[PDB]
This record gives C-alpha cells, structure tokens and sequence, in this order.
C-alpha cells in the first residue's frame, strides 16, 4: 500500500508527508505513478513532522499536490554481477539499450 | 512577537462572531484558548514538531469550552498555520477590534492621591467628549507625580502634574 | 474563574497524558547532512556529548530556544525523526 501523500513541488524537489510512524529514512527510495509512467524519489533530509525532501530520478513535470506515494523500504537498488556484462543501464539500473529485461540474480 | 501575525486571525474571528451575534461567546472561547496555550505542558507541546492535524488535536481534546464547530476550526486554522502560540495576542485584538465596535475606550487617571469622585465624574464626561466613545476610568496613584493629574488614553496623554511641568521647565533654560 | 481555570487545565491535562521530557533525554526531530536537530534535553550544555542509538555520539552545539542542533560523529544515515 501507499502511505505518503505530495505536498510541494518546484522544479526537482519534491516534499512527501508520512505519518510519523512511517517516515523514510535518508537516502531511501519512493515511488510514485506520474501519469502512466513510474517515477522514483530519493529522500535527501528529514525535516519537520512527517515531511520529507526529495529529489526526483526523473521527469518532474505532470506531478499533482496530493499523488499518492510509497516508500520502498531500501535505498536505490541496483542489479549487479555477470548478468550486466555488455548492458547499458540508467542510474536506476534499468536497461535502456531496449535487449530487454538484464536477467540479475541480485541487487 | 505576534502582533502581525494576529492581525488576520482576531479580525476573521471578529466578523465571524459579529454575523451569529455570539461576541461574548467568542471573547469568553478565546480566552479560554489563550489560557490552555500557557500551560506548562501544553507549552512544551506547541513546540516540539509534531504533525499540524495532530497538534490541533491534541488541543482540541483539552478544551469542551470550545463550541465544536467555530471555535475549534480556528483552533485547526491556527494550527495549520503554525501559529496557536499567537493566540494570547489574537485575544487583545478581538478585544480591540470589540471596544472600536461598541465605541468604549478606557482611560488610566494617574495621581499624587486618589480624587474625590466629582473630579472623577467632571473627568469622565469630558472624555466621552474628546472620545465619542463611553468611558470607563482606573484611577491609579503614583506619589512621583505631586500634583495634578496624569490622562492616558490609549496612545494619547494628557500630562497635567506638575512633575511634567517642572521637567518642562527645566528644558526652556 | 481565572484560577479555577488554570486548575481544571492541569487536570484535563493529566487526563489525556500529554507530558514533559525527562531532562535529560529528547527526542531527534529532523535528520539532513549529518545535523540532527533534537528537541527536549533541558539540562544539555553547550559541547556535551550526546549519546545516540547505536552507541554513537552527537556534540551538542546549538542550544536554541527550542531545540538542540548536533553534529553526529559517525555514520548518521540511519537515524530517523523520533529516536
């Protein structure tokens, strides 16, 4: 389930409420749907009650106030090993060289 | 200091309390609310960082004096604002923006001893003159002043003793 | 009334448990960059050492009106807001 919600967004920087049970920790990856598209969000600070600053891995424009959030309990994840020998792959570890999914055994 | 601050929040809370003809509820409610905000513990709380929606009920629950619906949607105002702390401040200008309404002021007579009750009426119905609002009087004693008589009314004073008269004095020489 | 004011708040307070801190113990309420900002500890003076979960230290270097600023001497990525 989705336990944050959008409270600000300028330009790259995006702030998500939690229930201060739930906060992120730093360097922690969210998640949220801009649009069709998948977008993850890497929490810089912890500031104040429940609100968290993030820097979005991506495309910041069509986010709304309010999107529903979730927080991947890991920071960024990234296959590694054999199976990313002659790949190319984003930050993320997603493969953009269009071969298709990288086959990873672990992140 | 919340002067500022308060301005917008007493004058909202006024125009609301004037519609529904309740401004005494509201002064008695605010006044309530500015008393829970100087509790020990209370204080402790409003500043530590606790979530807007959670604070606001948190103070809610201390106070039943609050009609639910108007009082304690400027107590959630307030606190999605961050600002419960002005509402000791938020009080003096309701209390204001109420004596500007009714057109009441209140003037401090200040003096070597207290007058005799004529002086005293004599007073207060040149007041109501130099102010077209009904006057009440504090009168007040101050063995500094040693004769005459000090008028404060608001930020206006009239400086009758003779203290100020010899300090006057002193100044043309 | 203006007495009998103050009284019932203290017990309504005692009623929903709202409380103090003990003095010296608080409460991490924000996290960035290695500078956690803490917000009770009373009695903390200005160079103490703060002792944190995983037996690890802060230096307590602004006493604000508030709350205590503190630098971590170590890894500081898995404090989190309400240690």
């Amino acid at each position: 389930m989705a336990t944050g919600k959008i409270v600000q967004v300028i330009g790259a920087v995006v702030d998500v409420e939690f229930p201060q049970d739930a906060v992120p920790r730093v360097y922690d990856a969210l998640e949220v749907q801009n649009g069709n598209e998948r977008l993850v969000l890497e929490v810089q600070q912890q500031l104040g009650g429940g609100i968290v600053r993030t820097i979005a891995m991506g495309s910041s424009d069509g986010l709304r106030r309010g999107l529903d959030v979730k927080d991947l309990e890991h920071p960024i994840e990234v296959p590694v090993g054999k199976a990313t020998l002659g790949r190319i792959m984003n930050v993320l570890g997603e493969p953009v060289d269009m071969k298709g999914e990288i086959g990873e055994e672990e992140r | 200091e919340f002067i500022t601050v308060a301005r917008p929040y007493a004058k909202a809370a006024f125009d609301f309390a004037v519609e529904h003809q309740s401004v005494e509820r509201w002064q008695d409610m605010l006044a309530f609310a500015a008393e829970v905000t100087k509790n020990e513990q209370m204080a402790e709380l409003l500043s530590g960082a606790l979530a807007p929606e959670t604070l606001a009920e948190s103070f809610i629950a201390v106070a039943g004096e609050q009609l639910d619906e108007n009082g304690q949607n400027l107590i959630r105002v307030m606190a999605e604002n961050g600002r419960l702390n002005a509402l000791p401040d938020v009080l003096e200008q309701f209390i204001h923006l109420r004596a500007v309404s009714e057109a009441t002021a209140e003037v401090d007579v200040i003096s070597a001893a207290a007058l005799s009750e004529q002086q005293l009426a004599k007073i207060s119905a040149a007041m109501e003159k130099r102010l077209s609002r009904k006057v009440k009087l504090n009168a007040k004693i101050d063995k500094s002043v040693m004769a005459g008589v000090i008028i404060r009314a608001g930020d206006m004073v009239i400086d009758g003793s003779v203290r100020g008269r010899l300090e006057r004095l002193a100044d043309v020489l | 009334n203006s007495t009998e004011i103050s009284e019932l708040i203290k017990q309504r307070i005692a009623q929903f448990n709202v409380v103090s801190e003990a003095h010296n113990e608080g409460t991490i309420v924000s996290v960035s960059d290695g500078v956690i900002r803490i917000h009770g500890l009373a009695d903390c003076m200005q160079g103490e050492m703060i002792s944190l979960p995983g037996n690890r230290y802060a230096i307590a270097l602004n006493l604000e009106r508030d709350s205590v600023g503190a630098v971590v001497m170590g890894p500081y990525a898995d404090l989190a807001e309400g240690m």
